[PDB]
This record gives structure tokens, sequence and C-alpha cells, in this order.
């Protein structure tokens, strides 16, 4: 049984971490093999915030183009929306500017979003700096957040944060018209 | 008042799709359970296959660098446990970019072709390689949405048992209209027609081949093993000794271990094959 049933989708070009990072929210592992996801996936993990017992269903989406036409029809029925880039890789975090328009598109008109760059632990390779990245996600009133998925650093907090926007946004909404 | 979808009055991907389409086109009743999709990913593998022989035989895709080659921003980097080479047939490309994986029903990587594609593929919309993409796209896509419905109805997820079978219908319909655009195109004509140095790449002459760095040369060996049988390129490749330092480089960066290829395997193999050809040349 629970409070709050929330569905969460993640976005992001191929290849930046948002299959690993589901992996390691629902089932605390990691795997190195390489594989790409067809369409989309889905995962459900149960979690208590304040005192409040939380449904996740987490849908993973595949990055590329050749896919678009049916994850994009998974966006509307989404509570909130996670698109991860890849500190490493430059032009996937200039594709969030078109990730976000894919949200206008497809996304309700006030859906919860939330801004990741993966693969932290690879220090020598990070090409994204934090500081211009919490930047630009300020600038758009959305969290934002530095994950590895590989270790389990920031990953928790980041699906609890979105979690955590949900409930207020949903508790905003019941209250007022 | 079961309805799980009828695997057999067909057994090639094409046709066994119809049999479905022909009852999805035939409601309320359904035990998703019972079907086989490791069936139809066996079939759909094949239909790539079957697809791609078509293709090179034809002479459909037209130094000889693959239609992908100007578009290659790799900078000859190894992406996911694969480095760019301008030499692969795109018939090979196309299987390795759209055939399923039967043990996580998806897709294995061939992330360095998968970017030169898409810019191919925003240039040349009328192209082959769009409609077959089109295509194959979408029989991914009738695997995947069964994988789902299997899983939303096995969770309850009504509205997810319910809202993606539109779909999975819908899906059948525009791979119709798809195997109707592709069939005309090789129906057309061809002069006749190969090579004797490897299944998967197109000649590779002596100056095309030291200009290939460790990761593509490594990545070449690799798709070389595939092959039952020793091929003349990778002999070639291993029997330089000018090549090995950026080949054994590049395996020991630890680039190819994440592949599914027994990847292990075919370099303990690749360096028990140079130890042998590294004497007498
Ligand atoms: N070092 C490191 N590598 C990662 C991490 N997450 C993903 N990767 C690598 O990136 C690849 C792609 O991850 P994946 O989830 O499959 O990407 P996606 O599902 O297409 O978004 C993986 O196979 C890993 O090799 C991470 O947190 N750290
Ligand atoms: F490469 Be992942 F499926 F986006
Ligand atoms: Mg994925």
């Amino acid at each position: 049984e629970y409070d709050y049933l929330f569905k969460l989708l993640l976005i992001g070009d191929s290849g930046v971490g948002k299959s690993c990072l589901l992996l390691r929210f629902a089932d605390d592992t990691y795997t190195e093999s390489y594989i790409s996801t067809i369409g989309v996936d889905f995962k459900i993990r149960t979690i208590e915030l304040d005192g409040k017992t939380i449904k996740l269903q987490i849908w993973d989406t595949a990055g590329q183009e050749r896919f678009r036409t049916i994850t994009s029809s998974y966006y509307r029925g989404a509570h909130g929306i996670i698109v991860v880039y890849d500190v490493t890789d430059q032009e996937s975090y200039a594709n969030v500017k078109q990730w976000l328009q894919e949200i206008d598109r497809y996304a309700s008109e006030n859906v919860n979003k939330l801004l990741v760059g993966n693969k932290s632990d690879l220090t020598t390779k990070k090409v994204v700096d934090n500081t211009t990245a919490k930047e630009f996600a300020d600038s758009l009133g959305i969290p934002f957040l530095e994950t590895s998925a590989k270790n389990a650093t920031n990953v928790e907090q980041a699906f609890m944060t979105m979690a955590a926007e949900i409930k207020k946004r949903m508790g905003l909404e019941v209250l007022f018209q | 008042k079961p309805l799980t979808l009828l695997m057999t009055s067909s057994t090639s991907f094409s046709e066994t799709i119809n049999q479905w389409a022909d009852i999805l086109k035939t409601m309320e009743k359904f035990d998703s359970n019972p079907i086989n999709l490791l069936e139809l990913v066996k079939q759909f593998n094949l239909y790539v296959d079957e697809l791609a022989i078509t293709c090179e035989a034809n002479n459909v895709w037209a130094s000889t660098p693959n239609l992908f080659a100007l578009y290659d921003n790799s900078g000859g980097e190894a992406i996911h446990g694969h480095a760019f080479v301008p030499y692969y047939k795109e018939s090979i490309v196309l299987r390795r970019l759209f055939t399923v994986d039967p043990n996580t029903f998806n897709l294995s990587r061939f992330a360095a072709f998968e970017g030169p594609c898409q810019l191919y593929c925003a240039a040349h919309a009328d192209s082959a390689w769009v409609k077959i993409q089109t295509l194959l796209t979408l029989g991914n896509g009738i695997i995947n949405t069964l994988k789902i419905i299997k899983q939303a109805q096995a969770f309850g997820i009504d509205e997810a048992v319910t809202e993606n079978l539109k779909a999975l219908k819908e899906q059948f319909i525009a791979f119709q209209l798809a195997e109707a655009d592709i069939k005309e195109s090789l129906k057309a004509p061809s002069f006749a027609e190969p090579n004797k140095e490897s299944e998967f790449f197109y000649p590779i002459d002596e100056k095309a081949l030291a200009k290939m760095n460790g990761y593509q040369l490594a990545t070449i060996c690799l798709e070389e093993l595939n092959s039952p049988k020793p091929s003349p390129l990778i002999e070639r490749i291993l029997s330089n000794k000018k090549f090995w330092k950026r080949i054994n480089s590049a395996f020991e960066s630890g680039v190819f271990k994440g592949r599914t290829d027994d990847p292990a395997g075919k370099i303990a193999k690749i360096r028990e094959w140079h130890q042998l050809l590294q004497i007498s040349g």
C-alpha cells in the first residue's frame, strides 16, 4: 500500500547512464555490460518521504532519435522527468537544451524537471564544470545534481529530490485552484 | 476469454507479423504471458540478416569508404567498446545496429556509428538507409512493446497493458507500409555483384591500414574473430610488427571489457595468434 504514486521518466543522449542510474536505484547493482535500451523500460521502487509512502514508477527511455516516436509518447503522463548528461561528454550537455525542448512539446505543462550530470567518478575526463551547470539549472528554477551510477554517489538523492518536488507540487495543486 | 497472440501460421517475421496483425486487425478479452517474444526475437534477427544480405547483393549502397565516413567526429576514439572504421560494409553496420539480444531484448552497442548514421539520415531523407531504418526500428519497437506489455500486465498497470496494446497494433500498420516501400526499392534491377580478405570490411590497402590507430585496429581484429576461420585481413594486421604496440595498448586500456562478444576470449586468442605470427613474420 502507498500514499502516493509518482511516475518518473529519464531522458538524455544515448549512453549517458540512464539505465545504469535506474538499475542502481532499484537494484543497487551496476553492470559494466555494453547494452543499449530499446524503446522504453521501467522499474519500480517504493520510498518514504516525510512519513508518507511514495511509489515510484520509473521509465527509462532510449536516447537515439530513431526511437523518439516511441519514447515521446511517454512524456505527457509523467509527474517528473530527469534529464541526464555525461560530465565527460560536452555534446550531451549541449543537447540538454534540445531535450528540454522535447519536454515542452510532449510533456504536461507543469511537469517537474531535474538536471543530472552522471559519471562524476571520472575525475580525469570531466569536461562540464559543475558551477557552469548549477547556473543553467538555476536559470530555470530547476534542481541540479551530479551522480556516479558506478559508485552510488548522489543517486538515491537525485530521485529523492525529484520525489520531493513532486509531493510539493502535488500539494499546491490540491490547495489552490 | 484468453487471446494470447498466436505463434505459427507463420515462421518468418514478415508473415508472422500479419498472422498477428491479422488477429489484432480482428475485441474485448489476454495472456501475453504465453507469447513467445524470444521466438519473435529469433525471427526478427533473421529478418535483419536476410534483409542485409539482400541489400549487399543488389548493390543498394552503391578506398571505397562507406556511406557514413564523412560524418565521423569520434577522433578515432573508442566509443563504448567500438571505434569507428570507415571501411565497415554498410550491411554489417546494419546488422550491428538492429539485431536484438535474446538475453536482454535490447541492443548490443555499436556506438561509433550511432551518430554518423543519424547525421547521414538527416542529409539523405530519401535514401534507402532511412527506409530501412524506419522498417527495422519498428521491428525493434514491436519487440519492445511486447516486452513492456508482458510485464505491465504482470505488474498491474492496467493503464499500461492497455495504452500500449493500442499502440503495438498501431505499429503493425506502419511496418507494413514500410515493408511496402522497402520492397519496391529492392525489386529494382542491378548488375552482378567479393572480398577475399574479410566478411565485414571493404578492402583496405596498406596505406589505409597503417593510418589506423590502436583502437581502430583492435576493433577490426575483434570483428574478424566473428568469422569461423582465420581471415586474411587479420593475418595481415597481426603479422605486421609495427602495429602491435598500439593494438595491445588498446586492449590494456580496458575499453573493450563491456562488450558482449567475449572480448576476453577474443583478446586472448589474438595475443596467441600474434605470438605465432611474430615468428617468421
Ligand atoms: N564510469 C562510469 N561509467 C558509466 C556510469 N554510468 C554509465 N557509465 C557507462 O556508460 C554506459 C552507458 O550507460 P547506459 O545506462 O547503458 O546509457 P543509456 O541507458 O543509453 O542512457 C555504461 O555501459 C557504462 O559503461 C558511471 O556512473 N560511471
Ligand atoms: F544508449 Be541508451 F539506451 F540511451
Ligand atoms: Mg537506457
